[PDB]
């Protein structure tokens, strides 16, 4: 999926007790300081110094007269570059493109129930397999529902879901995690960071009462405790994509704009208040 | 209704005491019970070992301990239990197929970041500190001599210009007169950005401490791979993991270093982890994600080796191991075991696992919160301080 | 005996950075810039039009205003006068001090266009491993 950064991402770096602490009770309390300082200069002028102050932009303020509001606005000024330099230490990885996942299991709505949803989802699997014998004995419907969508083969189905024609395909966790580390692009991946359902293995078939039975099982996990299995996996089964600098967009910086849409709203807000004061 | 030994510490006397049980085990015995007509007794082991193939002192007879110990003597017949399949056990007892597939990982401790009040001080050494402290007024005070000796800005002036040019505060108003401190006090802004650019550069990892050593990557990690006598590491005595581990041809030197710290049971070597007495516990993935979730101090590393299943051992010349296998897979294939998984192990209390940078929160900056209200409290000294020098 | 030991390995052409005349404006996007841009502007009027009807900040000195704020130079030493005109300023200025940080934070990343695409991991690389 192309992916969202959610509008309080730039609030992150910072926790939200923090942010009322310091930009609520600290900073009143550095103002009020610094007005009775100077009196011993309006309060309003004291916090707006003090807010241009915490993020320095040239923003033009008054500054105080006295030495000890001087030694107070020199002292908060150190404070407000030790958060400047912490909050854009980590802002860069803070706002960062994050893929959230748009089904969230074998469970999911949108697969118990696709009809209601402006597009019709279209998702299914190849059939002749033990997908579609798990899929009918758990859901009937769902299965009557995959009947329109088969696909051919697993590259009739990786080529039709590359493009527009499929949204996802059901199969077996082998052959989907070998074409996901094998894909070019990386633009496939499986829902829930590797979910498995049906959690089985694969073996290796014999007859009935067949005397073979225990030497392969015998074999098989004299293999699997000596090692082989991880090279052999690593051989063949490993991917690319496994184990693996953007622009921003209006989405990356919705929060901000948010932020100054409502402080253009309560400015308007103030605005109405003060002419009925004032009237 | 499980009769099972009262004390579990060696050298006590353990006697049959009926405890209650009840977990993934038992309600999977319970839907074998009801899918197949037979009646169940649970019983806990003599001992809490898994099993191991150990000689005995006499006559150097080969043995097997805990549940095939109980098994193979006719005591047990079933067994429901995190047994893994391997070679070794499969050879004397047979298993079926597997109720849940897992790897072997490694749990640590999580090591929340030390916080300190001089973290934000950390990046510049006090020596430093301190000249760069002397080098502020020093350049405020040459700054004075050369303006007030100008052929052709006071002393509190030039300190407030100074320390308004090391640190951005506006405070310093009026530029210097004279030509020849007009170019000292533009290097000396240069030292000053020069200065806070150096501080910014690396203050963040100085704030919150990293994990340079926490960060454990599989069995391949050094510390690991050549264990020393500071970072020691153990597993449970006398089950699956010592068994694979003295099979390998390659780890056989750390299993050196593993048999002299073996715990003997599961809950003890997770009670070392969390009070930093075993630095890193070997066991199976399942269990151990289990504790991370629920024990929110620790943390599991990954890069899952050793992918096996927790099998039902039952003896080699049972009726019941067709009925079990197809039972277990029909659990395995209808709603019933990811419906267990989710009531039994898939809950959690905290993760706070994840890629992005760490939250700052209130202990990561405790220390200059702590540096205003000192500079509250000393300007409310200070105050009084130059009322007194006023009226001199 | 053999008189030199070594052995087989990949050489590759090195990918020199060419630095194209946006370079620095890759960072923000170009429909981000317009829209900053007319975000400025419209500040930039709200402001001297909230406070010239003021019963309790001129063109120049408004657009000036946002203008340095915007850029950190302090080119207007022009203030407002109204309170919500206060909160407004305060705003813009916080909003512009993130935006700069946030292109300050990958300036220098799209200031170089380099990126591990050419180096080679050995023979275990993918490409190679895969025609």
């Amino acid at each position: 999926s192309n992916g969202t950064v959610s509008p309080s991402a730039f609030l992150e770096p910072f926790s939200a007790s923090v942010w009322v602490m310091m930009f609520v009770m600290l900073l009143i309390v550095s103002a009020i300081a610094v007005f009775v300082f100077e009196y011993f200069f309006t309060i309003g002028k004291a916090i707006w110094l003090l807010w241009g102050l915490v993020f320095n932009n040239s923003v033009p303020v008054q500054n105080p007269k006295g030495t000890t509001s001087k030694i107070m606005v020199s002292v908060w000024a150190f404070f407000a570059v030790i958060f400047l330099a912490s909050y854009t230490a980590n802002l860069a990885a803070f706002i960062q493109e994050e893929f959230v996942d748009q089904v969230t299991g074998l469970s999911d709505k949108k697969f118990q129930r696709p009809h209601d949803y402006s597009p019709p989802f279209r998702f299914g699997t190849v059939p002749n397999g033990s997908t579609e014998r798990n899929i009918r004995n758990n859901y009937p419907y769902m299965h009557q529902y995959m009947t329109r969508f088969n696909q051919r083969g697993v590259e009739d189905a990786l080529v039709s879901l590359k493009t527009g024609k499929l949204d996802a395909f059901i199969y077996d966790a082998a052959v989907l995690n070998y074409k996901a580390g094998r894909d070019e692009g990386c633009k496939l991946v499986t829902i829930g960071s590797g979910y498995i359902f049906a959690t089985t293995g694969y073996g290796i078939a014999l007859q009935k009462g067949s005397p073979w039975k225990r030497q392969i099982d015998l074999a098989l996990l004299q293999f699997v405790g000596d090692g082989e299995m991880e090279e052999l996996e690593t051989l063949w089964l490993t991917g690319i994509c496994h184990n693996e600098s953007s622009q921003l967009d209006i989405d990356n910086m919705a929060g901000v704009f948010y932020m100054l849409a409502a402080a253009m709203a309560l400015s308007l807000i103030t605005f109405i208040w003060e002419h009925l004061f004032y009237w | 209704i499980c009769t099972g030994p009262n004390d579990t510490s060696p050298g006590s006397p353990r006697h049959t005491v009926p405890q209650c049980c009840y977990g993934f085990c038992i309600d999977l015995l319970i839907k074998l019970a009801r899918t197949m007509n037979f009646t169940y007794e649970v019983h806990l082991v003599a001992d809490g070992k898994f099993g191991t193939q150990e000689r005995v002192n006499n006559s150097n007879k080969k043995e097997w301990n805990g549940m095939m110990g109980e098994l193979l003597s006719g005591q047990a017949d079933m067994i429901v239990a995190p047994l893994t399949i391997n070679n070794e056990r499969a050879q004397y007892i047979e298993f079926s197929k597997p109720f849940k597939y897992q790897g072997l990982t490694i749990l640590v401790k999580k090591e929340i970041p030390r916080s300190t009040l001089d973290s934000f001080m950390q990046p510049f050494q006090s020596t430093l500190w301190l000249l760069v402290g002397l080098s502020v007024h020093v350049v405020a005070v040459m700054l004075y001599l050369l303006d007030r000796f100008s052929p052709f800005l006071t002393l509190s002036s030039a300190m407030w210009f100074s320390w308004g040019v090391l640190l951005n505060s506006g405070i310093g108003e009026g530029a210097p007169r004279s030509f020849s401190a007009r170019i000292l006090g533009m290097v000396w802004a240069g030292f000053a950005m020069i200065i806070v650019a150096s501080y910014t550069a690396n203050l963040a990892a100085f704030l919150v401490l990293d994990r340079p050593e926490e960060r454990i990557t599989g069995i391949n990690d050094p510390r690991l791979r050549n264990p020393s006598d500071k970072f020691i590491y153990a597993t449970v005595k006398q089950s699956s993991v010592d068994i694979y581990f003295r099979r390998q041809v390659e780890l056989s030197t750390m299993y050196r270093h593993m048999e002299k710290h073996n715990y003997e049971s599961a809950a003890e070597a997770i009670q070392a982890v969390r009070d930093n007495k075993l630095h890193a516990f070997i066991w199976d993935s399942a269990v151990l994600e289990f504790e991370a979730s629920q024990k929110c101090d620790l943390v599991t590393t990954g890069e899952l080796f050793f992918r096996s299943g927790f099998g039902i051992g039952m003896r080699k010349d049972s009726p019941w191991k067709q009925n079990v296998s197809l039972s277990i897979l029909k659990s395995h294939e209808n709603g019933f075991m990811e419906d267990l998984d989710k009531t039994w192990v898939r809950y959690q209390e905290c993760d706070s696992r994840s890629n992005a940078p760490a939250t700052l929160t209130f202990e990561n900056m405790a220390g200059v919160f702590m540096l205003v209200a000192g500079g509250i409290v000393a300007g409310i000294f200070l105050i009084f301080i130059e009322i007194a020098y006023k009226r001199h």
